[PDB]
């Protein structure tokens, strides 16, 4: 998961 | 008494701002799925009614002006309004493919008093972004 | 419209 | 008169200071939450119900999964900032 | 789990950057309004209805007056921030 | 369902913060009319059924640890939790009569990792102060 | 009126  | 008119023509305008590329200098990554965020959105609003449009990988300028137009257009047949944005972003900041620019300086063109056709009608903003660099573990 | 508990 | 910032309502992803997740082949925990939940009743609940739905779909649902351990089994809970003076209804 | 931040809820009497007024003979606008709210309804509507009518009471019903003009015929809107999962009624 | 449980021995505990007066060096002036704030906001969360307790004039460190041992208390027969604050502020930030103190720290004691006992269980705040010194001149 |  990547974050933003 | 307790509800918002919605005996209009239209429902609204719906502004969707799809950002998944980055200007090298501001160092911020793809944003891989956003795509899918977008066109999930776009079929949500519009079976609610909306006329949406998607503008992609925007500048801070064009985001504002975008922004800007949309609170100088005439409303008067329209229950509301709605703006979707899909970014990378700070603590009241979001980002443009060149930069950060204030949510703030976004949304206050539909101030009551910049905006006589919007009025007494809810202005809608949705925001997917970061605001920080916390992380919540959770608990039990 | 109808708001319940 | 009516106060120049009344009737506006900000939808956040999450909260101020943390971050915001997002899946690359299932899209952000936020958006997918709150298509599934107005796809289903956008047209028969008021915005804050959806909404309220949406934080509980986005708190419960889901829980992150990544390589750093910094970044292992994370939660989210959106924010909503609402200044609206009336229930809203997408509907008649 | 759960997020460690979910379940919270701030009821601002103003926005933002903004003032907030009070009356030395009657008490601020925004809890006159929230007393009057609950007294009639605090028993039989959800916390968001409740909030949203006091929204809208402060923003319609009040407007100051002061020798300073710069104090003079201004207005309020509170700030209602939800980070609730569930719908919250005061009763049975 | 939908709805938080309210099926707990008692609704809940109900703090109220009443600061009327401020030390000199805070620039801060006397809150004339928070007494009859306090007054009807006490009847009033008496009448929802919540255990209210009335503090007056605090200072920050007095805020600070009356709500890290309200967190601290066995919340296990409640139904939620609620806390009003009546003073000066800024943008973020409440007044003690001692000075300024972050909103976010007092409202952190109740975070669930923090205070096991009001995890799942709605926690209020309710707050009469200033955020900054902008005008709302209002429209139409 | 005053501030707050």
């Amino acid at each position: 998961i990547e974050p933003x | 008494t307790y509800q918002y008119n919605m005996n209009f023509e239209k429902l609204g305008k719906c502004i969707i701002i799809n950002n998944k590329n980055f200007d090298k200098v501001t160092g911020m990554g793809v944003r891989n799925g956003t795509d899918k965020d977008a066109e999930a959105l776009f079929k949500c609003f519009r079976s609610l009614g909306f006329d949406v449009i998607v503008y992609n990988d925007c500048s801070c300028a064009k985001m504002q002006d975008l922004l800007k137009k949309a609170s100088e257009e005439d409303h008067t047949n329209a229950a509301c309004f709605a703006c979707i944005l899909l970014s990378h972003g700070e603590e009241n900041v979001i980002y443009g493919k060149d930069g950060v620019t204030p949510i703030k300086d976004l949304t206050a063109h539909f101030r009551g008093d910049r905006c006589k056709t919007l009025l007494e009608k809810p202005k809608l903003f949705f925001i997917q972004a970061c605001r920080g660099t916390e992380l919540d573990d959770g608990i039990q | 419209q109808g708001h319940g508990e | 008169k009516i106060p120049v910032e009344a009737d506006f309502l900000f939808a956040y992803s999450t909260v101020p200071g943390y971050y915001s997740w997002r899946s690359p082949g299932r899209g952000s925990w936020f958006v997918q939450a709150l298509c599934s939940i107005l796809e289903e009743h956008g047209k028969d609940l008021e915005i804050m119900q959806i909404l309220t739905r949406v934080n509980d779909r986005v708190a419960r649902h889901f829980e992150s999964q990544s390589d750093d351990p910094h970044f292992h089994e994370k939660k989210q809970i959106p924010c909503v900032v609402s200044m609206l003076t009336k229930e809203l209804y997408f509907s008649q």
